[PDB]
RNA sequence: AAGUCUGGGCUAAGUGGUAAAGGAUGUGGCGCCGCGAAGACAGCCAGGAGGUUGGCUUAGAAGCAGCCAUCCUUUAAAGAG
C-alpha cells in the first residue's frame, strides 16, 4: 500500500487520525488499489482485497469515503 | 529476600509457597522473593 | 477538606458509638458502596485520603459520591499541659460512623475497577470495610 | 416475568426462631386481608433478586390458594446487610401505585466526552392495572450533553400507566467525571 | 546520549559528581547545551573536543543530499 | 453446549452438501505449506473447499446422525479431513497424494475414504488419482 | 479432695498457656457461578501465517522508544501484537 500517497496527495500519517481528516478516496479507487500489488497479497477476489487497504488508509489518517 | 508482613504474588509467575510454618514466594525474579516476617 | 461552614457550638460532649448505623444503611446513588465493620470518629483527614485515593485510580473518569460528613468537632489540650482549666481546643472534626453504613459510593466505571478504588480507600481508612453492589434490597428502601 | 415462589403461614413461632431455621418472616396484605407468613430465605432471594419491587410475584399457600402481590416493602438488618422481614401486598384487580423500571437507551453525547450517566432514578411511581405492568419504559438518553437533565415531564409512558409524581421530578443527569487535573487545589 | 548516536567510553568520579565520557557526532549536539541542564537541574557541565572525522551511516550519507 | 454447536450445524451443512468426503493427516505442516495444499485444493477442486477443519468428535458424530455411514476409517489424530466432494471430486485426489509424498516427509497422508457414497479404503484413496 | 467418665465435632499451633491493621494454596465444613465424555483443567505434539516496515516520528523504531490508528484477510485459529 506504498502506492497510496498518490491517489490522495498526502505523504505523511496523521499523527491523530479518527476525527482528523487529511485526504479522501472512495469505494472505487480502493478496487484499483486493490489490483497493483495483488499477484501477491493471499485473496483472489476485489472485495475480499479492497477492505485490505481501506483500512490501511484509516491506520494512518485517510478515510473512505460512501 | 524480602522479609516482610505482607507477602503477595508480584508478576504472573510468581508463587506462593507454605514451607516449615512459614508462608514464602517463589518466583523466577530474585527479587520477587518473600519470605514473611 | 470538610467540615461545617458556620456552628452553633464550637464544641460538643464526646458521646459514644453504642448501636447500628441509624441511617444511610443502603446504596442510594452509585453501583458499588464501602460500607464500614466497625464503628469510629472517621475524620476529615481519613475521607480526604479516601476520596484522593479513588480519583487516583479512576485518573478522569466516575463519580464519587461522599455519604458520611465530618460536623463533630474534636478537642485537643495542648501538649504536656495538665487536667483541667477548661476544655481543650478543636483540632479538627470527625464522622461519627457505626457499622453497615454506607460511606462512600461509586457510578460510572468497571466492577474490575471500582472493586480496586474500593479496596484502596479502605485502606485510608481506620476500620474495617466490606465493598457491595446493588441489589434490590437497596433499590426497595 | 411470572415469579411464584412458596410461601407458609405462622402465628405463634418466634421471628428469632423462623430466622435461625432458614425462613424468612413477612406478612402479605391488603385492603381486605391480613395474614402473618414465611418463606424460605435462599428461595426468597432467588427470585426477589430479579423480580424487586417491580415484577408481580405469586404466593403459593399451602391451603393451596395462589396470590399475586407486589413486594411492597424489605425490612433489612442494618448491621448484617440480610433481609430482615418481607411485606407481600396482595394484588387486586383495581389499579395500584408502584414501581416501574427506567431501561437508559443508547449512549449519550456526555459520555463519549468523559461524563458519567447520573441515574437519578432507576424506576418510577405509577398508577397502573394489574392486568399491564410494562416490565420495561425507555428513555433516550442520547440527547444528553454533559450538563444536561431529564425528568418525570420527558419520558414517554405506554397506555396506561399514569405518572404518579410530579414531572418537575428529575430522573437523569450527565455530570463531568472526577478528574486528576482537578485535585491539587 | 544513546540518544544521540554515542559510543560511551566511561565514567569516573569528579567533585562527586560523576564524569562521563564519549564519542558524540557532532551533528547530534546542537541543543545539549541547555538539554543537559534540563535533565541535570540546573547541575551540570561538559566541554566537547573534535577527536575525529568519520563516514556518516549511509541511511544518512545517502539522504542528506536531498 | 456449546458455541460447538455452531460447529456441528455449519459443518453438517456442507457435509450434506454433498456424498464423497475423504480424509486426512491436515495439521503437521508450516504456514507456508499449510497455503500451499490449501491454495491449490481452492483450484484443484471445487469452491474454497480443501480441508474445512473441525473436531473428530464433531464429524464422527456429524457423519452419524447425517447418517452418511460413518467414516470409520480413523477420525483419531491431527485429522482435517478434506472435503472431497465439497470440491469437484476427482482424480484431484492426487492434488494431495502427490503433495506431501514429496514436500517433507509424508507431508500430507490420507486415512477414511468415502467415495460416491461407499467407503473407500486406505491405500485405496491415493491410489484413486494416481 | 473427686471421671485418666460417656457420646458427637474440631484443632497439630504446646494453638490452648496475653496483641492490631494486614498478609497467606493451613485445615475442616457450607454456598454460589464457569468449563466438562459434542473429551474440560494440567503437561506434552502441530500451527501462531498475511496486506505489512501499520502511517508518522527519526539516523533507524520492521508486532514491542513514543505521539495516534487498531480495519479486514486465506482461516481449525494466529493482536497491525
Ligand atoms: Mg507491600
Ligand atoms: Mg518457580
Ligand atoms: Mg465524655
Ligand atoms: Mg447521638
Ligand atoms: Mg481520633
Ligand atoms: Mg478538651
Ligand atoms: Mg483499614
Ligand atoms: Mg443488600
Ligand atoms: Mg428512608
Ligand atoms: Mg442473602
Ligand atoms: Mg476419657
Ligand atoms: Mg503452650
Ligand atoms: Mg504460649
Ligand atoms: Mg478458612
Ligand atoms: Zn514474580
Amino acid at each position: 500500500s506504498y502506492l497510496i500517497r498518490k491517489a490522495a496527495g498526502l505523504e505523511k500519517g496523521a499523527h491523530k487520525p479518527g476525527r482528523e481528516k487529511v485526504g479522501r478516496i472512495t469505494w472505487e479507487q480502493v478496487l484499483e488499489i486493490a489490483k497493483q500489488k495483488m499477484p501477491d497479497l493471499n485473496t483472489t477476489d476485489l472485495e475480499a482485497a479492497a477492505r485490505m487497504i481501506a483500512g490501511s488508509a484509516r491506520s494512518m489518517g485517510v478515510e473512505v469515503v460512501g | 529476600m524480602k522479609v516482610r508482613a505482607s507477602v503477595k504474588r508480584i508478576c504472573d509467575k510468581c508463587k506462593v509457597i507454605r514451607r516449615h510454618g512459614r508462608v514464602y514466594v517463589i518466583c523466577e525474579n530474585p527479587k520477587h522473593k518473600q519470605r514473611q516476617g | 477538606m470538610l467540615m461545617p461552614r458556620r456552628m452553633k457550638y464550637r464544641k460538643q460532649q464526646r458521646g459514644r458509638l453504642k448501636g447500628a448505623t441509624k441511617g444511610g444503611d443502603y446504596v442510594a446513588f452509585g453501583d458499588y458502596g464501602l460500607v464500614a465493620l466497625e464503628p469510629a470518629w472517621i475524620t476529615a483527614q481519613q475521607i480526604e485520603a479516601a476520596r484522593v485515593a479513588m480519583v487516583r485510580h479512576f485518573r478522569r473518569g466516575g463519580k464519587i459520591f461522599i455519604r458520611i460528613f465530618p460536623d463533630k468537632p474534636y478537642t485537643k489540650k495542648p501538649l504536656e499541659v495538665r487536667m483541667g482549666k477548661g476544655k481543650g481546643n478543636v483540632e479538627g472534626y470527625v464522622a461519627v460512623v457505626k457499622p453497615g453504613r454506607v460511606m462512600f459510593e461509586v457510578a460510572g466505571v468497571t466492577e474490575e475497577q471500582a472493586m480496586e478504588a474500593l479496596r484502596i480507600a479502605g485502606h485510608k481508612l481506620p476500620i474495617k470495610t466490606k465493598i457491595v453492589r446493588r441489589d434490590a434490597y437497596d433499590e426497595a428502601q | 416475568m411470572e415469579y411464584r415462589l412458596k410461601a407458609y403461614y405462622r402465628e405463634g413461632e418466634k421471628p428469632s426462631a423462623l430466622r435461625r431455621a432458614g425462613k424468612l418472616p413477612g406478612v402479605m396484605y391488603n385492603r381486605h386481608l391480613n395474614r402473618k407468613v414465611y418463606v424460605d430465605l435462599v428461595e426468597f432471594d432467588k427470585v426477589f433478586r430479579q423480580a424487586s419491587i417491580h415484577h408481580v410475584i405469586v404466593l403459593e399457600l399451602p391451603d393451596g390458594q395462589s396470590l399475586p402481590t407486589l413486594v411492597r416493602q424489605v425490612n433489612l438488618d442494618k448491621r448484617r446487610r440480610r433481609p430482615e422481614h418481607v411485606d407481600f401486598f396482595v394484588l387486586s384487580d383495581e389499579p395500584v401505585e408502584m414501581y416501574v423500571p427506567l431501561r437508559f437507551v443508547g449512549t449519550p453525547a456526555g459520555v463519549r466526552a468523559g461524563g458519567v450517566l447520573q441515574e437519578i432514578h432507576r424506576d418510577i411511581l405509577v398508577k397502573v392495572s394489574p392486568r399491564n405492568i410494562p416490565e420495561f419504559i425507555e428513555v433516550d438518553v442520547s440527547g444528553l450533553e454533559i450538563g444536561d437533565s431529564l425528568h418525570a415531564s420527558d419520558l414517554k409512558l405506554p397506555p396506561g400507566v399514569e405518572l404518579a409524581v410530579s414531572p418537575e421530578e428529575t430522573i437523569a443527569a450527565v455530570v463531568p467525571p472526577e478528574d486528576v487535573e482537578k485535585l491539587a487545589e | 546520549l544513546n540518544a544521540r548516536r554515542g559510543q560511551i567510553l566511561g565514567m569516573e568520579p569528579r567533585g562527586n559528581a560523576q564524569v562521563i565520557r564519549a564519542f558524540v557526532p557532532l551533528a547530534e549536539m546542537f541543543g545539549y547545551a541547555t538539554d543537559l541542564r534540563s535533565k541535570t537541574q540546573g547541575r551540570g557541565s561538559f566541554v566537547m573536543f573534535f577527536d575525529h572525522y568519520q563516514e556518516v551511516p549511509k541511511q544518512v550519507q545517502e539522504k542528506l543530499i536531498k | 453446549k456449546r458455541n460447538v454447536e455452531l460447529l456441528a450445524t455449519l459443518k453438517e451443512n456442507l457435509e450434506r452438501a454433498q456424498g464423497s468426503f475423504f480424509l486426512v493427516n491436515y495439521q503437521g505442516l508450516p504456514a507456508k505449506e499449510t497455503h500451499a495444499l490449501r491454495q491449490a485444493l481452492k483450484q484443484n477442486g471445487a469452491r474454497l473447499f480443501v480441508a474445512k477443519n473441525t473436531l473428530i468428535r464433531l464429524a464422527l458424530k456429524e457423519l452419524g446422525l447425517p447418517e452418511l455411514d460413518g467414516l470409520q476409517g480413523p477420525s483419531a489424530v491431527v485429522f482435517y479431513e478434506d472435503p472431497v466432494a465439497a470440491a469437484k471430486t476427482l482424480v484431484q485426489f492426487a492434488k494431495s497424494n502427490p503433495k506431501g509424498i514429496p514436500q517433507v516427509k509424508s507431508g500430507l497422508l490420507q486415512g477414511q475414504i468415502l467415495t460416491a457414497k461407499d467407503v473407500e479404503a486406505l491405500a485405496e484413496l491415493p491410489t484413486m488419482d494416481e
